RNA sequence: AGUCUCCCACCAAUUCGUAUGCGGAAAACGUAAUGAGAUUUAAAAAAAUUGUUUAAAUCAACUCAUUAAGGAGGAUGCCCUUGGGUAUUCUGCUUCUUGACCUGGUACCUCUAUUGCAGGGUACUGGUGUUUUCUUCGGUACUGGAUUCCGUUUGUAUGGAAUCU
RNA sequence: AAACACAAA
């Protein structure tokens, strides 16, 4: 497990439980901070945006604009078969168990 | 109406880099049919993509992209100095790019 | 604070009385036999006398007192006969039962007046005459062919 | 300050819909205090 | 001299700082519009309350104790 | 003939530099105080330049003329438009009025001062080495 | 066979996206006519002339509908052309047990007829 | 509701580079342990807010003054008496971006197209040096929409400029 | 009316 980064001693001091962003500072001065799951992710803008986030993102047609997200939190694996550099027939399998075999399938792998 | 498969990955200049986000090309913005649509599925840089994809794996290359990160102050000097350019015709706001002394970045879309 | 205030909208309407001459039966025939003009003495002064002499005839004293307070014509011109009447949200029905029973002016007789739209701001008023007044239009194009 | 304040008003009429709203409400300072606060 | 010195400090005066110039404002504003120009109506609009922003303090700030 | 000009541009540039050390807390995050900043660093620029012609006392210059050509179209044909529409746009609100007139005075009268110098450097621009 | 279909490409630039409505086969006809009257207030004020109405399938009847209805209530010049367009298709080849979704995608193309309405202020 | 404060561009840094009881982006912001205080006081009596507007037997309430984060050893108190858990106190390590500002001297390199000299950068030493403007003064950034012209495998795979609202 | 200000009171 790889531990937290090495940013400002001052700002680092804070966290000490939860993780930050790499926009924790610009998200806190925008949208509101909340600490769940042993990081510190985003609520809501300041701003109300129900209809707007309605207009923009949706599958509406008349969206002239863009929506950002801070997902970062999102934690990511990569894994590799060193017990060859070839066809990963045991990462074949360590798929088909993790998930269902929907994920093991040609279409995902060509 | 794009297609599932829709991976655009390669080497981006450091977003510092540009002054103002100036848009792009927008003249064949009419010819635009589904011919290039049934195209895009067939015609497709795998090469580039999984060197691109290989770079942002490895923990050397990712290290690598953090040779030379040049400051706020480094780039408003080069600023500063490409008013004083050869080609005293055309003023260009923007600093051109170095294959040594500028980082590379793998992008991922 | 706020004082909560509520225009109303009335409307000066003729019915061509008239047994010996025979009419047209339609929409803009009878829209503009209805709509004809208003009288040379007509004016705001002459108006608010006498919606002041029906109030006190109708209601009483204290009824007239009650409403009296804040009873003005803020916009009115006899060319398309279309005022607009201040009151309080509190009065509101004593002006338009008024105004249902005004009986005629002193030297014009034979005229009916009807309240249209009664909101609490002149900017939605003003948003509806408009409408309205580019509804009239339309059955006048139609009509015209 | 007369032709100056129809200058000032031909002015306000373009960015603002009632030109004669500061002049009357007094919102137009004659005078720019230009100190160090103290 | 569009701005004195006096009592606290340096003091500009609107009222001579755009008499003196006017000609230059009324050619800019030829320079901007040009057919507008002669027509007197509500060119520039509200701003909108997303830009809008706050006014803060005359002051720099309070260090804590 | 030169002079006068740079005369009045210093002028203008102690004013704007006055009342951006007294309005540089009030408003703070302001749209309009974005190009007003960015009028101030334009107008140094040139102001440091055109103070040069006498620090260093010879013929004017060899290649700060191609520096000037470069610095004179970024705030004449390219960022006057919007900064007189928020300079306008400041007024509109009606909340400060007072100093978004004087503003838009302020780059009247910049704007002029401009037009006069590339009005005149245009014989020697089209003389020496380009246009 | 398993077969779906995608919208058809749609490339517009700021402004024919605003003084233009897309007729559903689900579109409800005062909706439409509310929405129509909104684009005909706020054209002149987006700077342009007209009012594109675009529908094609099922809701080109009620579509031709909508412009008869304004054809002769406000007196509008209309304006109808016929036009074609492309749609790509996204359908299963053959070639174990997989999803029924994931599988092999081939994109096959589909013209159809469609009516532009443009109605003028 | 209120003549209170602050966010609503950034800056390996003349830009509060502030690891300072805890939480917090900041806040004339919340709260925790101890000691003291009453125009005889650090300060309340003869910036905002509030009709009365903290206390002045004890309690309760206000103000100010100290307590930097984590790991290891010993002692004491409790359930428990192999042992383990919690609280307090003493020794003491780990937490490491060659930075108050500014002046002078020396050493090296570049431009102004030979040199002494003129300006900038870096490495080192010495010193309170009139830093009495004890309240803002640094750097970069065209953020509405439409269309047209030109160059391109000789170099950059995209750049230059123009008109109207 | 509301909302704004190193105003004004
Ligand atoms: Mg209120
Ligand atoms: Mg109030
Ligand atoms: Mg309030």
């Amino acid at each position: 497990l790889a531990p937290i980064p090495k940013g400002r001693v001052k700002y680092t001091k804070r966290q000490k439980h939860f993780a930050w962003l790499p926009t924790h500072i610009w998200n806190a001065k925008r949208s509101h901070m909340m600490k769940r799951w042993g990081y510190q992710m985003v609520w809501a803008p300041t701003q109300k945006c129900f209809k707007l986030t309605h207009r923009l993102g949706g599958d509406t047609c008349s969206s002239d604009g863009a929506l950002c997200m801070d997902s970062s939190y999102i934690g990511t694996i990569i894994v590799k078969d060193k017990s060859n550099d070839s066809e990963g027939d045991f990462l074949k399998s360590i798929i088909g168990k993790l998930t269902a075999e929907r994920a093991n399938l040609r279409k995902y792998r060509e | 109406a794009l297609p599932q498969r829709c991976t655009f990955a390669f080497e981006a200049i450091d977003p510092r880099h540009l002054a103002a986000p100036k848009k792009l090309n927008d003249s064949q913005r009419k010819t635009v049919n589904s011919d290039d649509i049934l195209s895009l599925h067939e015609n497709y840089p795998q090469d580039e993509i999984n060197a691109v994809f290989n770079e942002l794996c490895d923990p050397e290359s990712r290290t690598q992209s953090y040779n030379n990160q040049n400051t706020l102050k480094e780039i408003s000097a080069r600023r500063y100095k490409l008013l004083t350019a050869t080609p005293n015709s055309i003023n260009k706001t923007t600093v051109p790019f170095k294959e040594s002394d500028d980082p590379s970045i793998p992008l991922v879309i | 604070v706020r004082l909560k205030s509520r225009y109303i909208l009335f409307e000066i309407i003729f019915p061509p009385t008239d047994t010996n001459v025979e009419e047209s039966v339609s929409k803009a025939d009878i829209l503009l036999s209805h709509h004809r003009a208003s009288p040379a003495d007509v004016s705001i002064k002459s108006i608010l006398q006498e919606i002041r002499r029906s109030l006190s005839l109708n209601l009483g004293d204290y009824g007239s007192a009650k409403c009296n307070s804040l009873l003005q014509l803020k916009y009115f011109s006899n060319k398309t006969s279309t005022g607009i009447i201040r009151c309080h949200r509190e009065d509101c029905d004593l002006v338009i039962m008024a105004l249902m029973l005004m009986s005629k002016i002193g030297d014009v007789d034979g005229l009916i007046v009807n309240p249209v739209k009664v909101s609490g701001t002149i900017k939605k008023i003003e948003q509806f005459a408009m409408r309205r007044n580019s509804k009239i239009l339309n059955i006048i194009k139609c009509s015209q062919s | 300050d007369r032709t100056q304040t129809f200058i000032k008003d031909c002015l306000f009429t373009k960015c603002l819909e009632d030109p004669e709203k500061p002049f009357n409400e007094n919102r137009f300072q004659d005078t720019l205090l230009l100190l160090p606060t103290d | 001299t569009p701005s004195d010195l006096s009592e606290s400090g340096s003091k500009l005066n609107v009222d001579q700082f755009i008499s003196s110039r006017q000609f230059e404002v009324k050619q800019l504003q030829l320079a901007m519009h040009n057919s507008k120009a002669a027509s007197s109506t509500r060119i520039f609009q509200a701003l909108p309350r997303k830009l809008r922003r706050r006014t803060a303090s005359h002051n720099v700030r309070r260090i804590p104790k | 003939e030169m002079d006068n000009v740079i005369r009045s541009l210093e002028q203008e540039y102690r004013l704007i530099l006055l009342l951006n050390h007294r309005n540089k807390n009030q408003h703070r995050a302001a749209s309009w105080y974005g190009s007003f900043n960015e009028m101030k660093r334009n107008c140094g620029q040139i102001i440091t330049l055109f103070s040069s012609r006498r620090l260093q006392a010879k013929r004017l210059k060899d290649v700060e003329w191609v520096k000037l050509h470069r610095l004179l179209q970024r705030a004449l044909f390219r960022q006057l438009k919007r900064w007189y529409w928020q300079f306008n746009g400041v007024i509109a609100l009606g909340q400060f009025v007072t100093l978004g007139c004087t503003l838009v005075t302020l780059l009247a009268n910049v704007r002029a001062l401009y037009m006069r110098l590339w009005e005149i450097n245009e014989t020697e621009f089209i003389r020496c080495g380009c246009l | 066979k398993r077969v779906t279909k995608h919208p058809s490409l749609k490339t517009l630039t700021h402004k024919q996206i605003h003084t233009t409505i897309f007729v559903k086969s689900t579109t409800p006809y005062v909706s439409a006519l509310k929405r129509i009257n909104k684009f005909l207030d706020s054209v002149h004020k987006q700077g342009s002339s007209y009012v594109a109405v675009l529908g094609m399938g099922k809701a080109v009847e009620k579509t031709l509908a909508l412009g008869c209805h304004f054809q002769d209530q406000k007196n509008k010049k209309i304006e109808v052309y016929t036009k074609t367009i492309e749609v790509l298709d996204e359908v299963i080849t053959e070639g174990s047990d997989v999803e029924d979704d994931d599988k092999e995608t081939q994109l096959k193309k589909r013209a159809v007829s469609g009516v532009e309405l443009r109605i003028y202020v």
